[PDB]
């Protein structure tokens, strides 16, 4: 990543063992679980796209969705180049040229470009954009993932509400909708695809239905 | 409005002067009368025959423990301590009667009468008085204490009570 | 999270990965338990908002609790913005602007305000604020996921006074809802349901009669 | 209404007998379909209030709907008047007063306020404002007089697929929710709602589905 | 015909049909505006049925006429 | 409670032991009728917020109503605080005291400064207050009281008009409601509900007849 020296120069520093480490450990033991991708947010904090790319590259197995993920920033570096006019010819010193999708996607460049983009005047941020288009892809991902959609979940007559309600989250974290059309489903199908008897329960509690509240009415 | 109490001193028994002190009764009314009913010694006990304890030139005289006479007690008229009223005046100079404590909302009796200014005590002690007469005899009794507080003679509360 | 340097002075330091691989360990491990809030406490001294946002996406499962806990942020956050009004009329030259009852989340605001915001003179503690309202929503959560109420419990003719006591005082710091009820709970309810041998040896005590001799009379 | 003569200023008229008629026909003979919101607001175009008030007032029967119409006009003036301050003191000739919500009902001005507010410069939509509320509060009943659900519709065995996604597009109009979650509902639910037979020859059509080659496709 | 006092439901008889003849006779009826607030909320819930009674007390007094609706529906 | 003494001096005097006793008896001999409300008053006339906490402790009995009654006040002393919060203002050239809600209620108030708010030129009419505090809370407690609805006032066949009018008549002194609403009610209940022997002569004399009339055409 880019460590920030304490008053000083944010000084290069290569990506430490243990960060991949934990990443192949987290991406081996954990599939792809919807937690994985804030625990990849949270592991790569202001890093290089070469150590996306070396984070990337080290996954092992599930090739799949490496190659859907490679399709989606191709798809995405072909957009912002298209939307995107690149400039060209003799460049004045100090100023560095204009960020190509190919270039932003660090496929076609070195790290001291990448160093000079994310230390500009004003900065232009190559590992915000680049990881945006990572973390879409590996939504995609864990979209495809999911086992079940959301529409078909019902409660099984002996399965309490805390597993159904656990299941229910899980999969509308899962979800692809917007997050209007999330709250609705939040708000409708969770009482809506309840047991009989605790729909009824839930339905006696009227509107303004909160989980905490939900909850301790289905108790017993 | 406000009451007005006042302190005969004694410096071992020879009559000292009189200090007398404005309470702001319309600021902090149950610190004013606190001071004032332990003042009278109208609900059984109080002030009179207690002594300053601590007496340190040129920051201020304390006293009021009537029960253990050394700054370990005393208690308030609502039980052995109160709150903190609130800090609406400030330790502005010489005279400002203000309350001891050991710690925020530990008020009982003993009170300090301060000879300087004293803003490090802001926020932290409740002023509820000022001197009113008699701030030469809080002066002339400064020289019976010392930097550590003990004082050389017996200084007491020979008589006290209520004025206006 | 900010460290302090050798001249005092404190700057923003990215998470270190073995404190998030530690909080996701702990949360999935012992699940919810009323010991996973002083663990979270301990975790993120001093984390910054966005931190903590990144301590709860991820989170992997139990999603029923996260939600929960973002509701419980989502009501705290609304009180923040109704106690206190901006003012109006000309800023003081030596003062700017203070951040809304969202921004106190980190929501919509980036990390360097956080950071000003932390280290400004005077200093104004976001994280500590957001940090207890945290806590709050994780007691909350540890409050639903309690599997009894206070009431219900009475010790079995063959279960231990030991075991009796543990059940009893674990559902009681799950309940929280208040400390001087606590200490009526723990002087009646503790008495009231032994087992009736056991039960008249501590009656032979009285109610003076404090824990240790408590458990040493029924002991043996 | 305020029909505009040609080319001169426009003229207040009276309500027509014939639009009058027409209304009360439309009321009893389809009860509160969801097109008496379309036609209503067509009927009754550039009329003042007391146009509206006697339109609604000429309504016989479903004194319950009329009083929930009624208590959310009131409603909405309450929620105007609070967000909306209301001046007073000597005014200046030739600009009408500040018109508060109770005036902009029309239950406690004249008509000659209301042409006065809709003529002024720049005009005032007063009559824009209460018919706003009236379709409000229309909505609000046709969501009422809702027979059953959208969640809960499924289609019969025999009953054809033209049958089936006109009874759902119909339980679509009255439904309440946004349209940004509109949408997806009658995206998923209409494909996932279906017989089996139909199920599975949309399901091999795949993405993109359209309702025109949705039913060419359920043909037979 | 019948006085607004006088309204009572049947035993099976739907609160459709009800609330739609008490407001009916309530509407025929004469009287200030005021007292009709009154009127309904002393009234409306008290003369149901003993099982939708029950219902419409579990909403609360001062609930809604919709919500009212809704809770005994079909 | 204070009194004028000789010469024009108010001093304190202590509740005498015979208004107490009249006071108990008042409240085991006619329970809580309606009339109770003036008897309380006149036996408190002037009376300090503590000779009222003990007029309303010595009641033996009916610890519910009390409850309610403490409750209300409690309400009425927080709306009093609401409705009477210091807002900032150049202080006045005197000072007076001032009653919070839990100083007129007589919780934390020394009976010394009850003396000084109420002796004071201007008073403070903190006795008042309180009074009509309690009054409200003894309409809530009378209006409970009531056994039957006014509504299902109805004569018996051979029941006199003479116990008929009177039953009906206390409950509605008991029912709650404005001046106009019982001004309607003994039009439109009174004569209806009335058996049809007496109801064909009440109706012979007319719908606006007056009370006497009708009593003395029923007499015998």
């Amino acid at each position: 990543p880019i460590v920030q020296n304490i008053q000083g120069q944010m000084v290069h520093q290569a990506i430490s063992p243990r960060t991949l480490n934990a990443w192949v450990k987290v991406v081996e033991e954990k599939a792809f679980s919807p937690e994985v991708i804030p625990m990849f947010s949270a592991l790569s904090e202001g890093a290089t796209p070469q150590d996306l790319n070396t984070m990337l590259n080290t996954v092992g197995g599930h090739q799949a969705a490496m190659q859907m993920l490679k399709e989606t920033i191709n798809e995405e570096a072909a957009e912002w180049d298209r939307v995107h006019p690149v400039h060209a010819g003799p460049i004045a010193p100090g100023q560095m040229r204009e960020p190509r999708g190919s270039d932003i996607a660090g496929t076609t460049s070195t790290l001291q470009e990448q160093i000079g983009w994310m230390t500009n005047n004003p900065p232009i941020p190559v590992g915000e954009i680049y990881k945006r288009w990572i973390i879409l892809g590996l939504n995609k991902i864990v979209r495809m993932y999911s086992p079940t959609s959301i529409l078909d979940i019902r409660q099984g007559p002996k399965e309490p509400f805390r597993d159904y309600v656990d299941r229910f989250y899980k999969t509308l974290r899962a979800e692809q909708a917007s997050q209007e059309v999330k709250n609705w489903m939040t708000e409708t199908l969770l009482v809506q695809n309840a047991n009989p008897d605790c729909k009824t329960i839930l339905k006696a509690l009227g509107p303004a239905a909160t989980l905490e509240e939900m909850m301790t009415a289905c108790q017993g | 409005v406000n009451p007005t109490v006042f302190f005969d001193i004694a410096v071992d028994g020879e009559p000292l002067g009189r200090v007398s002190f404005e309470l702001f009764a319309d600021k902090v009314p149950k610190t004013a009368e606190n001071f004032r009913a332990l003042s009278t010694g109208e609900k059984g006990f109080g002030y009179k025959g207690s002594c300053f304890h601590r007496i340190i030139p040129g920051f201020m005289c304390q006293g009021g423990d009537f029960t253990r006479h050394n700054g370990t007690g005393g208690k308030s008229i609502y039980g052995e301590k109160f709150e903190d009223e609130n800090f609406i005046l400030k330790h502005t100079g010489p005279g400002i009667l203000s309350m001891a404590n050991a710690g925020p909302n530990t008020n009982g009796s003993q009170f300090f009468i301060c000879t300087a200014k004293t803003e490090w005590l802001d926020g932290k002690h409740v002023v509820f008085g000022k001197v009113k007469e008699g701030m030469n005899i809080v002066e002339a009794m400064e020289r019976f204490g010392s930097r550590n507080g003990k004082t050389s003679k017996k200084i007491t509360i020979a008589d006290c009570g209520q004025l206006e």
